[PDB]
């Protein structure tokens, strides 16, 4: 059910922002935290709203989209532990939207509170910097900033032909039972010179028997972009495969990645001088162990054949709650 | 040589 919206018989107040700078890139992120009340009464299906600017996300890394976009969010009680409200958010429109029970059918000048995580928002917000963050409790404004610190992608040995590579997870699907992640990889981000140049990536970093991911042929497709102007890309790891600075060249490669080894794949970029966009689909196991990964490149060459090198990098999300 | 980044987000309470 959900009747009426009863924003304007509520009052939110007390807003604070646990913290208002974070680099989301190292698990990164903060809280909104307040206090509402109902000026008068209500009953089970009435409801008010809170909306998210477009800096901040409700869901950060962990997907919903398998999910019809919506966010399950703990239950709103009381002391008894009787559930006043029931809650959920929108990934969409960033919506949260708590319904009332059979709870309120006999109350007035209500009082409860919630925290709800917020963490930034890849796509809005791509590059390290300081954004607008407005939050709209029941129709009334609370207005801040948002720095993000994002620790810089652009990561590799400091030589001139050294190996450099870096990726995030970005989304994991942990509601729909699918089990399904997404990871964007850079390879090449210092854009240098280099030969004979191979890629990695792993569902474990040390230790498979230590992470739930699986990488194979069949629980991983793999989609490839040569990058335009480097400059050009987020700070924030998001990559829009129809960003036109991208061009796809997943045809390139169909006799170049190999699912030989255990959870792992391999491309074979060659001699490249420029970076690449890797997007990941895949899939983790039931184990429940957590989902760390690793990706790695070595490159020989350049114009010496030897002072081969490598660099490697690594990745797990961290769970929060409301 | 290596480095590495996490992420982070919300299960829902679930
Ligand atoms: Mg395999």
């Amino acid at each position: 059910a959900k009747g009426t919206n009863v924003n304007d018989k509520v009052t939110a107040s007390d807003f604070k922002l646990e913290k208002t700078a974070f680099d989301p890139n190292q698990s990164g992120n903060t809280f909104m935290a307040a206090n509402f009340k109902v000026t008068g009464q209500v009953k089970s299906g009435d409801y008010f709203t809170a909306k998210l600017p477009d800096s901040v996300t409700g869901n950060g890394d962990v997907d919903y989209s398998n999910s019809n976009n919506t966010m399950p969010i703990a239950d709103i009680k009381s002391t008894n532990g009787d559930v006043v409200a029931k809650a959920t958010y929108d990934i969409l429109t960033k919506t949260y939207t708590f319904v009332f029970t059979d709870y309120v059918n006999d109350k007035e000048n209500i009082n409860g509170q919630f925290s709800l995580p917020l963490f930034t928002d890849r796509a809005k917000a791509p590059k390290s910097g300081t954004y607008d963050a407005n939050i709209n409790i029941a129709d009334e404004m609370f207005d801040n900033k948002i720095t993000y610190n994002y620790s810089s992608p652009i990561a590799g040995i400091d030589k001139p032909n050294g190996a450099n590579i870096s990726s995030q997870i970005i989304g994991v699907d942990t509601a729909s039972g699918q089990n399904t992640y997404k990871q964007t990889v850079f390879v090449n981000p210092k854009q240098r010179v280099l030969g004979n140049t191979w890629v990695y990536i792993k569902g474990y970093q040390d230790k498979i028997e230590e992470s739930s991911g699986k990488v194979s042929a069949t629980d991983t497709k793999l989609r490839i972009f040569e990058v335009n102007d480097t400059s050009k890309l987020s700070d924030s790891y998001y990559a829009d495969p129809n960003d036109s600075n991208l061009k796809e060249v997943t045809g390139e490669f169909k006799d170049k990645i190999s699912y030989k080894y255990d959870n792992v794949a391999s491309i074979n970029f060659g001699d490249i001088n420029k970076t690449y966009v890797v997007l990941v689909e895949g899939h983790y196991d039931n184990t429940g162990k957590n989902l760390k990964t690793q990706v790695i490149q070595e490159n020989i060459d350049p114009a010496t054949g030897k002072d081969y090198s490598i660099f490697g990098w690594n990745n797990e999300n961290v769970v929060r709650y409301g | 040589y290596g480095g590495g980044s996490s992420g982070g987000g919300s299960s829902g309470g679930g």
